[PDB]
């Protein structure tokens, strides 16, 4: 299914992502067929509403777009992004490397965190954000 | 046009 918007070509991603002036841009990279991505795409499907004043998602097929994997890097089966006018905003989630999240996280609470903390970043100003958990640990006890 | 028309840069 997937109802959320998909985007097909490079222009069509570069123009959604200056589109939107107030509100942060999520970009889900990866096939659609892959269980991470799957499991990713219910989330953002779930919290879709919850976020809709401050944010906006879409999905793009690395085979249909794949302009941007050289310069985003995107060999991993899944990643996420996040824009704000135009700036490609940075987290310290502790995982090692603050530009994406190449991986599929469960909870969408986290998830609302993670979006809110980095639209008030980005209204503030900040070009790199500091999220409120580290994921460096599974945190499986 | 690509997506470097964007005024974009990778990481």
């Amino acid at each position: 299914s997937y109802m959320l918007p998909h985007l097909h070509n490079g222009w069509q991603v570069d123009q959604a992502i200056l589109s939107e002036e107030d509100r942060v841009v999520v970009i889900r990279f990866g096939h659609d067929w892959d269980p991470t991505c799957m499991k990713m795409d219910e989330v953002l499907y779930s919290i879709a509403e919850k976020v809709k004043n401050f944010a906006v998602i879409y999905l793009v097929d690395i085979t249909e777009v794949p302009d941007f994997n050289k310069m985003y890097e995107l060999y991993d089966p899944c990643t996420v992004m996040f824009f704000f006018r135009n700036k490609h905003i940075m987290i310290d989630l502790g995982t090692g490397n603050n530009n994406k999240i190449n991986w599929a996280m469960e909870d969408k609470q986290e998830m609302v965190d993670i979006i809110e903390t980095v639209y008030r970043g980005a209204r503030k100003g900040r070009g790199l954000v500091v999220s409120p958990k580290d994921y460096s640990t599974k945190y499986r006890y | 046009v690509p997506g470097l028309g964007r005024g974009a840069t990778g990481f």
